[PDB]
DNA sequence: ATCGGATGTATATATCTGACACGTGCCTGGAGACTAGGGAGTAATCCCCTTGGCGGTTAAAACGCGGGGGACAGCGCGTACGTGCGTTTAAGCGGTGCTAGAGCTGTCTACGACCAATTGAGCGGCCTCGGCACCGGGATTCTCGAT
DNA sequence: ATCGAGAATCCCGGTGCCGAGGCCGCTCAATTGGTCGTAGACAGCTCTAGCACCGCTTAAACGCACGTACGCGCTGTCCCCCGCGTTTTAACCGCCAAGGGGATTACTCCCTAGTCTCCAGGCACGTGTCAGATATATACATCCGAT
């Protein structure tokens, strides 16, 4: 046997922090893992896709900010871009 | 005397039955020998993970419940509400899928 | 050991609670021939792309993977096998 | 008029017509040697060099590669040699 | 910061910026990866995972249970109209669908 | 096999009726290695010359082409060192219906005529598209110096 | 006197003219005032070449032209000739466009 | 300023693309839902094509970012670039 | 094949080798790349190139024409059962569309 | 003088003399067949290197793109294109 | 407009079982300090082309009328499918046995990355002549009211 | 079943135009040669689970009888798009004029890949335990024939 790598910790501290007192069966798990899984190929195959088309050679936030405006729709894309920024200024200090 | 449905109840029951519920509707064995032999045509003595045919047979399902989902508005587009070859042939079409 | 025609396994009472899952209150009787065509070519279509893909990694099973691998290439995403 | 054995004939091996192949371009020959250069020459004719996969691609489908209508009278009048080979 | 403790602490997030920068780096999307990408990639997937999970919890709030299955994940994808949207084409496997019947075939008064 | 009958009946062919200035013959008891020696053309800064050939025929045939290096040394813009010809019709567009004969008359309309399209080297190429008549001087010289 | 065609004998005239025409079938300035007060909303005081607006009409017109063959096959299904809007809603629908 | 410019798309520039489209007959209330429908298009290419001129810092529309928004959006479109 | 020459001649190919080379390095596809995938990518591409042009070119000689617009390409792609296949979702610019009539409208 | 631009066209034009000696093209249409030349390479490249990366390897071999072949392209298609591209690899070997 | 059977669905309580949540070892990957180089930010500048405007002519849009044909409502036929009961069939569960093959590990050699020199394949700019666009004339071919 | 008048479409012939194919000058990217770190091809071993079988259930499927309700064909009405003619409206072509920002070049700096060393976060593994599935027995919602 070897290593299998998953988001099975994180999944579950955030359900966690959400709510307290409900629990998680093992096939929400998987379900959740290849969400997270899917979504992330996603959005870093557009960044990557983007930083070609401008003739750079890499993805700053700025990049991952314009994938996530172009995929999530409307209502979605003001909160995470919300959420993205107040990381990225509370990381940089 | 004897107590029985008119036509038609009895399939709302099961229609909310079904619905209500969510596990597998066709029989494993035969799935899995109706899939064994449709791979044996493409490369003979072949090998099945014990998870392979189950997610074939999620897959499979879940395209049939939708397309019998847009059959049943094709046929309801018809003044109709029996679904009969032709509206899924018209679903498929449009859907893309032979068009 | 060679199979025929299993594809009657997918007997009418079967198509009746797929269909009853979908939302169809009444059923002709030749949709059961029209279902089994249609679900005889999905099938095909989907073990082609896995047998190709347990057939570039040289080996003689097929896994969970290389299904799921072959729906999302296909256009249809399926959670809950890994990926 | 029928055709005799000098007008019926595969001319890239100079051997005698064998189950032939009709290409749109009127060129016939017999099908191992259409076979082997459909795979391995340069996938023309050989006599007019006309880009033919098209026909090929086309016609594999419904096996209508052969033209019977003359591989069976070739066969029925020269029974001899058919035989033979 | 104080650039003291983990990366994943220093942006207050739960998920893990070390794993997600190197499967960015190693990942074959571009030759080069900037420093502010995997925050903003892992707090957008923290966010959605966290909106995901609320509505599961709520869902399964609703109908009484306290384990998280996957008929509550499609329940609570499916009634949302973004998230519907966004995971169109995606086949919950074990997850049912939502009850619904055509006003047509229901019976008449 | 079948391309053993064909080099036989190749072989016939040729006897029956040699093309003119160029004459074919196998090194031995195989067939599949042949030398062929071929007059200059008349119309050519290479008069007099007589030229020697060797060709492979591989195991497959005609649906491969044969393997043709010149023996001598020559100063024509589709050879070189090695003997090989950049031509076509001896790698791109080789055709089983076509005969050694039709190579052969080919070869020798390119010793005729150069073909300048895709030749192998093109530094002497342009030589030639340069100057006709330093061109045919130094051409003069090598087959003098090689030919003879 | 007047000679005058039967109803629905110009329609396949035009029909047959048209499919065998490739021109573009909307007006050009038009198409471009309609794009640039689109466009105005997301972000004021843009630019347009000339070619992103031909390919904006291009690919609507396409768009269009699909949808319009997708309702007429929808409208023959229901025992009909002409086409209503429930046609296009149906065809949206099933395109899985609108859901 | 420009508004109301939606009735650009006139009856005939619809009953064309019908007739094209190979439609014989049409009722009256078909230019609405077609106008209607076009809006809702137009405005999805529109606002990818937008942030794709807003992404690289410039200022006027290229038919490239328009290409890329059709391709993103599954109507790969051919002629005009890529 | 003997070497010495442009590569894209050893395969007695039309399409450049080196170019591809360079594409396929540097798209950021992969880490590194084997010195055989252009050449099979270029045959490839080649191939289906001059199937395209073939059926182009037969569709515009039969309407008396010496020169292929867009509308034969669309012709030749559409009428094919494989590359209509291949090309189902991709819209070519000023093709029009392959003229069909419903038979229930046509006249009785 | 303007920046250099790079394209398929000559290319195209070979094989078009090559298949129809007598017959030009536009460049309208010579625009369309470069797109359609970028975009089949496109694919073929990713999903040769999907597959490629989905076997934890590090090289695009002929093998990933012959696999990424025979996937994308439909059944006779991808016989001939397979058959042609062998057929080019052995030619280029030897 | 309901009444009462009768059926099925919904609801309250014991129970026991296996999957969920947590403790532990540890090792493999993540974190920290330092170095070097190139990719990107920024300032100047050129000129391509996009926006703005005028004049004309005319092909297309707008509007109104007459009317035939198609949508739609209603009705009668009877045939196909829903519903239920008796019987036959193979799915399903447990239990065991076997070995083909997925999976992990040590070797090292051949294939591919990296870099300097160099020149020819390929691109930008010109140009001219022929294939294609346009107009006039007539023959061809559906079409419809009248027989 | 048709004759024939009137209208739309195709063939043909002549004329002119602009853009596509060939050519020239040139700058930069592919080639060739050589070196070096390493990816995986291969042999070998392990041990997991996929396949095969057997015995016992009882759950689902099959066949058939009966009845009804809905698909379908037919008929009649009205109203609403279609074809046509006339008039108004703005599209389209050609022209002129300006300036904005797209593209390019040059400069410089600091951001991140690459290196090594050190240590702790999460994965594999194991075990206790209660959430829920099940069985069992009542309370109520709802369907159907008929007052
Ligand atoms: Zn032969
Ligand atoms: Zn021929």
């Amino acid at each position: 046997r070897s290593r299998k790598e998953s988001y099975s910790i994180y999944v579950y501290k955030v359900l966690k922090q959400v709510h307290p007192d409900t629990g998680i069966s093992s096939k929400a798990m998987g379900i959740m893992n290849s969400f997270v899984n899917d979504i992330f190929e996603r959005i870093a195959g557009e960044a990557s896709r983007l930083a070609h088309y401008n003739k750079r050679s890499t993805i700053t936030s700025r990049e991952i900010q314009t994938a996530v405006r172009l995929l999530l729709p409307g209502e979605l894309a003001k909160h995470a871009v919300s959420e993205g920024t107040k990381a990225v200024t509370k990381y940089t200090s | 005397k004897p107590h029985r449905y008119r036509p038609g109840t009895v399939a709302l029951r099961e229609i909310r039955r079904y619905q209500k519920s969510t596990e597998l509707l066709i029989r494993k064995l035969p799935f899995q020998r109706l899939v064994r032999e449709i791979a044996q045509d493409f490369k003979t003595d072949l090998r099945f993970q014990s998870s392979a045919v189950m997610a074939l047979q999620e897959a499979c399902e879940a395209y049939l419940v939708g397309l019998f989902e847009d059959t049943n508005l094709c046929a309801i587009h018809a003044k109709r509400v029996t679904i009969m070859p032709k509206d899924i042939q018209l679903a498929r079409r449009i859907r893309g899928e032979r068009a | 050991k060679v199979l025929r025609d299993n594809i009657q396994g997918i007997t009418k009472p079967a198509i009746r609670r797929l269909a009853r899952r979908g939302g169809v209150k009444r059923i002709s009787g030749l949709i059961y021939e029209e279902t089994r065509g249609v679900l005889k070519v999905f099938l095909e279509n989907v073990i082609r792309d896995a047998v190709t893909y347990t057939e570039h990694a040289k080996r003689k099973t097929v896994t969970a993977m290389d299904v799921v691998y072959a729906l999302k290439r296909q256009g249809r995403t399926l959670y809950g096998f890994g990926g | 008029a029928i055709p005799s054995l000098s007008e019926c004939q595969c001319g890239i091996c100079m051997e005698i017509l064998v189950e032939p192949v009709t290409l749109p371009c009127n060129h016939t020959l017999c099908k191992p040697c259409f076979q082997s250069t459909v795979e391995k020459a340069s996938l023309c004719c050989p006599f007019c060099r006309r880009r033919v996969s098209s026909w090929t691609r086309y016609h594999t489908r419904r096996n209508s590669l052969v033209n019977v209508e003359l591989w069976t009278i070739i066969q029925k009048h020269y029974p001899r040699e058919c035989k033979l080979r | 910061s104080a650039k003291a403790c983990t990366r994943s602490s220093r942006a207050g997030l739960q998920f893990p910026v070390g794993r997600v920068h190197r499967l960015l780096r190693k990942g074959n999307y571009s030759e080069r990866v900037g420093a502010g990408a995997p925050v903003y990639l892992a707090a957008v997937l923290e966010y959605l995972t966290a909106e995901i999970l609320e509505l599961a919890g709520n869902a399964a709030r609703d109908n009484k249970k306290t384990r998280i299955i996957p008929r509550h994940l499609q329940l609570a994808i499916r009634n949302d109209e973004e998230l519907n949207k966004l995971l169109g084409r995606v086949t919950i496997a074990q997850g049912g669908v939502l009850p619904n019947i055509q006003a047509v075939l229901l019976p008449k008064k | 096999h079948m391309a053993l009958k064909r080099i036989n009946k190749e072989l016939s062919d040729l006897a029956r009726d040699p093309p003119a200035q160029i004459s074919a013959g196998p090194v031995g008891d195989d067939m599949f290695h042949w030398q062929a020696t071929i007059m200059g053309p008349n119309d050519s800064p290479y008069q007099g010359g007589v030229f020697f050939l060797t060709i492979h025929f591989p195991t497959d045939y005609p649906f491969k082409p044969p393997k043709v290096a010149f023996t001598t040394r020559i100063y024509h813009p589709n050879i070189n060192s090695n003997g090989s010809i950049c031509l076509d019709i001896l790698r791109s567009q080789w055709s089983p219906a076509l005969t050694i004969s039709k190579v052969l008359l080919s070869i020798a309309s390119l010793l005729d005529d150069p073909n300048p399209d895709d030749p192998k080297v093109p530094e002497i190429a342009r030589i030639y598209k340069t100057d006709r008549d330093k061109y045919n001087r130094i051409s003069r010289e090598w087959t003098q110096k090689y030919a003879m």
